[PDB]
């Protein structure tokens, strides 16, 4: 994840790609990393090699020891797809293909709903619905809002 | 040799006319659906797009998902080929330590 | 084995006599433009350059465009063969943080 | 690295606080319809730059 710390309202301490420590394996669906028992995981640097502390100027110091507002805005998430290789069954990373060129192609060709029924958290599922514009889109079967209930909760 | 323009595995008409996988041995067949046999044994009907490798856009071809040839932790509503499976990673943050860099 | 010179996929005659694309039953189809069947339909008439593979010359198929089978974040308007997909990125600086270097 | 700034600099900008950011350039990659899996994918060889 590019994580970005911000100082106060929107004065942007430092942004963060995460280095090789705060790379995660896997993070299954439902799951966190580390898991929830674990204690969680340090950010401590800014350079590609992890060899610089994540520093902050005195007006900023004074600032946050005083207001104590530091909010973490994480804007982009970094990942691969692991798919399923139909020779020998095994499921494969390719670490050139990565979600950013996926996730923009769902959420332009799928209606989104957000459902909260489950113990009021909410719940983002996106089922596939025609495009009427698109001719590709057309070709996808006719989506009514209560098979889409019944399918995706 | 039947038609499949998408190249998923699934043959068109299949895709269009709806269809549905099922066990019959030990081993996992794709039949077209058919009301007689398939509703009795609850198979999920299935239909998709049969000109887009996978009908939700996400990396998983329609076949792989509705046969589970398919990365296991996509979870079971996701299996579904109208489903879109995608992560929604969020970091949130436990805690900041700061520490003051004096001499 | 019709012409194709560009290689694109849409043959030469289709892009200078005119084209569109329309869906059938669940499958596109690229049939030559017809004033009878297909100007109901508001189906647009497509012209391309039956010799380049892009006639705006960017990077996405005049085949691609039509049908759709492209980057889906490429705005509507472009989707049309004739009208260039391209990015226009411009940086904005939302505020300039200095910090005196004094011991 | 600090983006480094000079005594004279430093002077001069707080007094007139004028830092203008120019874009000189945008380096950027090309995803393309992939006709065998459906997949767009990003060439990391391919840039808009050449387009
Ligand atoms: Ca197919
Ligand atoms: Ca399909
Ligand atoms: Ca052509
Ligand atoms: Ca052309």
């Amino acid at each position: 994840p590019t994580t970005s710390l911000v100082l106060g309202k929107n004065q942007t301490l430092a942004t963060i790609k995460a280095k090789e420590n705060q790379l995660s394996q896997i993070l299954a669906p439902n799951n966190y990393y580390p898991s929830k028992n674990l204690a969680p995981i340090a950010l401590n640097a800014q350079d590609d090699f992890s060899s610089t502390p994540i520093t902050m100027n005195y007006n900023q110091f004074l600032e946050l020891e005083k207001t104590k507002q530091l909010r973490l805005d994480t804007d982009q998430v970094y990942g691969n797809i692991a798919t399923y290789n139909f020779e020998n069954g095994r499921v494969r990373v390719d670490t050139g293909s990565n979600w950013s060129e996926v996730l923009p192609q769902i959420q332009e060709t799928t209606a989104r709903i957000i459902f909260n029924g489950k113990d009021l958290n909410l719940v983002e599922r996106r089922i596939a619905a025609v495009n009427p514009s698109d001719p590709l889109e057309t070709t996808k079967p006719d989506m009514t809002l209560k098979e889409a209930l019944k399918i995706a909760f | 040799t039947v038609p499949d323009r998408d190249n998923d595995g699934i043959p068109d008409s299949l895709e269009v006319e709806g269809y549905t996988v099922d066990v019959k041995n030990k081993r996992t067949f794709l039949s077209p659906w058919i009301s007689n046999i398939h509703e009795k044994k609850g198979l999920t009907k299935y239909k998709s797009s049969p000109e887009k490798w996978s009908t939700a856009s996400d990396p998983y071809s329609d076949f792989e998902k509705v046969t589970g040839r398919i990365d296991k932790n996509v979870s079971p509503e996701a299996r579904h080929p109208l489903v879109a499976a995608y992560p929604i990673v969020h970091v949130d943050m436990e805690n900041i330590i700061l520490s003051k860099n004096e001499d």
